[PDB]
């Protein structure tokens, strides 16, 4: 049942012509075979993205994310911010079985587990979730925070994102501070005095799952110091 | 265009009744929602205050309940379609068992699947007309409904096709119909 | 990939 349900290769050499694919694997329905799916897409003249790139997605190609389910990875967050549809790998399989492109809207993967809704949420077109938002990122980790949330927020329509390490801005011009327990007490006190909300990354992630700016103090996990 | 889902008892006062038959098909009147199992017998009763004339036909057609997917055609997931009743196409979601005069229409315009059966009056001493429906795809089936809630639309029409009555109800095809019914039912009275 |  497995090898057959994985599907064959597309006879139409140009089945996926004009589509770019960004596959992501949830950390460990038929199981996701990343390289086999890549072979199926490449055989139908599908273009495989090395990583997220809005220079081809916003231009010639119709980008789509391929995954086995909803996951909390960088590619998933970038597509949730850019509004790129999250589509199950079965869509590839079921299409190669038919040698005809299937409606990916029937293969939409969920966004994730919502804290406000207390359940897994189905995906809807986002159309920017951080419009007109000035964010200050404060952290000790530069790569998986100062760069990660910078790119994710910027591709989400943020008006401005500033990157500040936990040792060295305009402040008051910002709308929210996204940090972690490595936030210095100076930033916390200055933000408190200015009535500037300070949240954790879970507020951003939940904003991506729900698809809209949710309340800063809506859930206890939104606090940066949540230990 | 999405077919209408407005209740229309019509001149005959058409209404729907639900029974049960481990529960294989259950109905919540608070949610107006049917929870059944894959390819299980779903009794749907027809109650009329005025007996419709012969030639009357009962059509069934499923639509998506959410607005963003309402325009999307309901079909069977290609997995369950690749693997059979006989008269029922493998892409159709809803089937009817127990009736030998059943028809399946695909509609050359809308391209939506529907299944029709000639109306029959209540038999020996009965008070309604029970039709046995079958749902050939789980709600969570990837490639088909794909977790999207669907409404079943039951319509009465004459021999030509003009509308005479209409009623609808939500359907969830799941493994545990009872557990899910209680779950959503509480998940509803808890809002107050 | 790594989840967050
Ligand atoms: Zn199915």
């Amino acid at each position: 049942a497995l090898e057959e349900q994985r599907g064959p290769l597309p006879l139409n050499k140009t089945l996926f012509l004009g589509y770019a694919f960004l596959l992501t694997m949830a950390t460990t329905i038929p199981p996701f075979n990343k390289q086999y799916t890549e072979s199926q897409l490449r055989a139908g003249a599908g273009y495989i993205l090395e990583d997220f790139n809005e220079a081809q997605c916003n231009t010639a190609y119709q980008c789509l994310l391929i995954a086995d389910q909803h996951c909390r990875t960088r590619k998933y967050f970038l597509c949730l911010a850019s509004g790129i549809p999250c589509v199950s790998h079965v869509w590839v399989h079921d299409s190669c079985h038919a040698n005809q492109l299937q409606n990916y809207r029937n293969y939409l993967l969920p966004a994730g587990y919502s804290l406000e809704e207390q359940r897994i949420l189905d995906w809807q077109p986002r159309e920017n979730p951080f419009q007109n938002l000035k964010v200050l990122l404060v952290s000790d980790q530069q790569q998986n925070f100062l760069e990660l949330w910078s790119e994710i927020l910027m591709t989400g329509g943020a008006a401005s994102v500033k990157q500040h390490h936990s040792s060295a801005i305009a402040l008051g011009v910002f709308d929210v501070v996204v940090t972690d327990p490595s936030c210095p007490a100076s930033v916390l006190k200055c933000a408190e005095a200015l009535q500037l909300p300070v949240v954790s990354q879970e507020w951003v992630i939940q904003c991506l799952i729900v698809g809209e700016r949710i309340g800063f103090k809506q859930h206890p996990k939104y606090k940066h110091d949540y230990v | 265009s999405v077919p209408s889902q407005k209740t229309y008892q019509g001149s005959y006062g058409f209404r729907l009744g639900f029974l049960h038959s481990s529960v294989t098909c259950t109905y919540s009147p608070a949610l107006n929602k049917m929870f059944c199992q894959l390819a299980k017998t779903c009794p749907v009763q027809l109650w009329v205050d005025s007996t419709p004339p012969p030639g009357t036909r009962v059509r069934a057609m499923a639509i998506y309940k959410q607005s963003q997917h309402m325009t999307e055609v309901v079909r069977r997931c290609p997995h369950h379609e690749r693997c059979s009743d006989g008269l029922a196409p493998p892409q159709h979601l809803i089937r009817v068992e127990g009736n030998l005069r059943v028809e399946y229409l695909d509609d050359r315009n809308t391209f939506r699947h529907s299944v029709v059966v000639p109306y029959e009056p209540p038999e020996v001493g009965s008070d309604c007309t029970t039709i046995h429906y079958n749902y050939m795809c789980n709600s969570s089936c990837m490639g088909g409904m794909n977790r999207r809630p669907i409404l079943t639309i039951i319509t009465l029409e004459d021999s030509s096709g003009n509308l005479l009555g209409r009623n609808s109800f939500e359907v969830r095809v799941c493994a545990c119909p009872g557990r899910d019914r209680r779950t959503e039912e509480e998940n509803l009275r808890k809002k107050g | 990939s790594q989840e967050y």
